[PDB]
Order: C-alpha cells, then structure tokens, then sequence
C-alpha cells in the first residue's frame, strides 16, 4: 500500500514525489 | 486495573488512561519533530524518547514540575527503537541507517557499539534485565527476531520464518513469553523466549501495527493506518477493541507502571561490579559483564578498561 513502513522515507512528505509511485502527499503531510 | 499507556506521537509524547480511553490524552512533553521510540525508568522518574528528525535520544524528569528536555545521545541517523535497562541503568537503541545496536549509561556516557553486522532495518528492542537478555527485530532483507546477552554475547536468531515486517515486540515477565506484531502479515504471535512453541494470538486483520506492549492479561498496540491504540486478550486474541483514536501519528508505546519494571538485585552490586566503566547485565553467572566504550580495550582481569 501507500503506507510506508519507514518512519520518514516515503512516509513524511512535502510533494507527491516524496511518496511511492502512484501515492499522494496528504493534507496532514503524510503519504497515502 | 488497566494501566496508563505512554506513547510517542511524533510531535509530542502522550499518556492515556486505558480505563478512560475515550478521554483526552495528556501531553508529557511537546514541541518534538518525529518522536518515535519511547521508554521509561519508573523508579528514577525518567521518560526517554528518540526523535528521528533531530537525530537524538532525549529524556525528561516526569516527577518534577519543570518539563525539561535534555539531550542524552546525539548524531543518531535513524534511532527507530530504544529500551531502558531499569536494573543495570543503561540505555539501548537500534539505528536503522548505521545498522547498529548500541548501549550507554542513562546520561549517554560511555557509548559502546554492541552489534554492527547483519543488520538492515533493526527496529524494536525489549529487555529482560534480571535474565540478562535483549531481544530485537529487523524488518530488512532478512526479516528476523534475535536475542543476545545484554552484554553483547551469544547473539542468536530465534524467529526467521513467517515474518516480514516485525515492528512490535514485548515481553510478558510473569508468563515468560515473547510477543510480536507483524505489519505485513497482519498478526500478533507469541513464543517462548527462545522462539519455541510459537502460537498465533491475533490471527489477522491488523492493518499496520507499529508497537506492542502488555499489562496483566491485555495486549495494547499502536496502528499506523487506524491512527489508534487497540487492545485484546493476550491468550485468546478476543475482546479486540479500540482504546483511543484520532491520534495524530501514534508510534512506540508502553504500559506506564512500576509493575512493568519489577524490582530485582543488580548483580553489579554497589561497586559497579568492580568495572572501571560499563557494568552490563549478562545471561551467565555472575550475571554481569564489564565493558568499555567503543574501541577501548578491556584488560585481562575483565574489569578494567585502558584509559
Ligand atoms: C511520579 O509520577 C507517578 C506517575 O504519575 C502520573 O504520571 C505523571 C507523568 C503525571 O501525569 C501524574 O499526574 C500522573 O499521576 C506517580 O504515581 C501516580 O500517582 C498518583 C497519585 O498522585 C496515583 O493515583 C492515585 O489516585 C487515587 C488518589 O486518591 C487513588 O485511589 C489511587 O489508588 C492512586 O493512589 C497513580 O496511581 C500513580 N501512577 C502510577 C502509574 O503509579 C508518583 O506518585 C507516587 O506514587 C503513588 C502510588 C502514590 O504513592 C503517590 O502519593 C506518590 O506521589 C510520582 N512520584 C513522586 C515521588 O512524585
Ligand atoms: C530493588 O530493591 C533492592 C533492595 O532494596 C530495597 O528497595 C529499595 C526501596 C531500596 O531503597 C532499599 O531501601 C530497600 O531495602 C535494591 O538493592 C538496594 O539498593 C540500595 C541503593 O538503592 C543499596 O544501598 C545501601 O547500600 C550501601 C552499602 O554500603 C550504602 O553505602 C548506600 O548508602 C545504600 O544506602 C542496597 O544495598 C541494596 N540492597 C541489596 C540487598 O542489595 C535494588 O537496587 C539495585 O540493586 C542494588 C544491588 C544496587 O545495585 C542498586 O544501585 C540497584 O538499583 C532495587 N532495584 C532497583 C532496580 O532499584
Ligand atoms: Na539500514
Ligand atoms: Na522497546
């Protein structure tokens, strides 16, 4: 899923690009 | 008789009453960035935490009025897990970027790297100080649960099948059992402390557990996708329920109680075991082992380091 198991990498985010491919940076600042 | 639950929440640490879980959690310390790991030394009135963005482990004195945050250990690239040895008075942690397990005194002094090989994504770490064993997980390319002496001895893999994202890990000190949560296979299992007699507790449908703790007959865990704290019976996996919800970003968790850090004799006695530097718990008689900071030689007498 878009839920990373890393504490920061692909978890915290600023833009959709910080997330795994096809995942989005949500309004709370986390990928989802 | 449910306990207070202490948990990290990235921006703060919180305490919630497991008997009044619907009510608001109280903030222990605030103004954090990515607080992840948390533990305590109840009899010293200390709470420890890691902040993976500030690359540090810090502590606070929770019986004092002033709510002060003191840096204990800095320069930690990804301190994903920590445990407090409430008996030998030591701090243990994992680092998933430098791929290490390390120990220090409670003030951060005399740091010693214990393991630095065959680690990839080390994460949870739990201690059995009166037995001198430490336990940890690694969710990397070879996922596993391991145990070793708290002195760095006798490292062994105890679980390496049916395992992928072992995030949570705790011990039942009354029943002498290990419990863990796997966030990819979506269950909670238990075993003996050597990994034998593995049994399922919660068989499935745990979407992303991160950390696990225990009190009396109840398991408690945080889940990253539900943003909540759940509980179930530690034998049957039944009575599954949601203790506390709408959590910003729940992380590590403990039952916050003196009863979870049972009093025992420190085998180091009153003279630090005659050790010049570190006196670490050990699983073989006399149940302590002297040690030195990283790179520093222990003389043949087994007590004194080369200053
Ligand atoms: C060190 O802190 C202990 C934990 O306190 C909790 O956590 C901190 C962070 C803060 O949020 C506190 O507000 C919070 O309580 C503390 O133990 C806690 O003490 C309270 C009493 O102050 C206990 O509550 C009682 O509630 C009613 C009162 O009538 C009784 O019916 C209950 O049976 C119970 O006595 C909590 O149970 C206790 N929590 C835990 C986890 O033990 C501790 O206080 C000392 O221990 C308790 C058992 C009593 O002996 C108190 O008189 C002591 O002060 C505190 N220690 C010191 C030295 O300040
Ligand atoms: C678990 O309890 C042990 C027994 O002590 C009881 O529990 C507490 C309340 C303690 O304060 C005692 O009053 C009580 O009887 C405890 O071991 C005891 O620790 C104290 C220090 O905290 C030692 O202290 C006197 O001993 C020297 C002797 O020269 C004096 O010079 C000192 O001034 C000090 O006042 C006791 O000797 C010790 N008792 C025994 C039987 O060993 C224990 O503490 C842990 O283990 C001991 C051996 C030391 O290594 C401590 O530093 C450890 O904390 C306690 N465990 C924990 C985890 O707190
Ligand atoms: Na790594
Ligand atoms: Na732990």
């Amino acid at each position: 899923g878009c839920q990373s198991n890393h504490i920061l990498k692909h978890n915290r985010c600023k833009q959709d690009s910080d997330c795994l491919a096809g995942c989005v940076c949500g309004p709370n600042g986390f990928c989802g | 008789s449910a306990p207070l639950l202490l948990y990290a929440n990235r921006r703060d640490l919180r305490l919630v009453d497991a008997t009044n879980g619907k009510e608001n959690a109280t903030i222990v310390v605030g103004g954090l960035e990515d607080a992840a790991a948390v533990d305590f030394v109840f009899s010293h009135g200390l709470i420890y935490w890691s902040d993976v963005s500030e690359e540090a482990i810090k502590r606070t004195e929770f019986n004092k009025t002033e709510s002060v945050q003191n840096v204990v250990v800095s320069g930690l690239l990804s301190p994903d897990g920590l445990a407090c040895d409430w008996l030998g008075e030591k701090l243990y942690w994992t680092d998933s970027e430098t791929n290490r397990i390390e120990v220090s005194n409670l003030d951060g002094s005399l740091r010693k790297v214990l393991f630095w090989q065959e680690l990839d994504q080390p994460r949870a770490i739990a201690l059995d100080p009166s037995s001198g064993f430490m336990y940890w997980t690694d969710w990397g390319e070879v996922p596993k649960i391991e145990r070793a002496g708290m002195d760095g001895s006798s490292r062994f893999i105890i679980i390496n099948s049916e395992i992928y994202w072992p995030n949570g890990l705790t011990l039942d000190y009354e029943e002498q059992k290990l419990y863990w949560a796997d966030a990819k296979l979506n269950f909670i299992h238990k075993s003996n402390l050597d990994g034998t007699n593995r049994q399922a507790v919660v068989k499935g449908s745990l979407p992303h557990p991160f950390a696990l703790t225990l009190f009396e007959d109840i398991l408690y865990w945080t889940d990253w996708s539900t943003h909540s704290i759940l509980a179930c019976n530690k034998y049957t996996g039944e009575g599954l329920r949601e203790i506390h919800s709408d959590i910003f970003s729940p992380m590590d968790i403990h039952a916050f109680s003196q009863q979870r850090q049972p009093n025992a004799t420190n085998p180091c006695g009153i003279d630090n075991g005659g050790c010049s530097h570190l006196c670490l718990m050990s699983p073989v008689k006399p149940f302590y082992q002297c040690a030195c900071p990283t790179g520093v030689k222990l003389l043949e007498n087994g007590k004194t380091c080369k200053d």
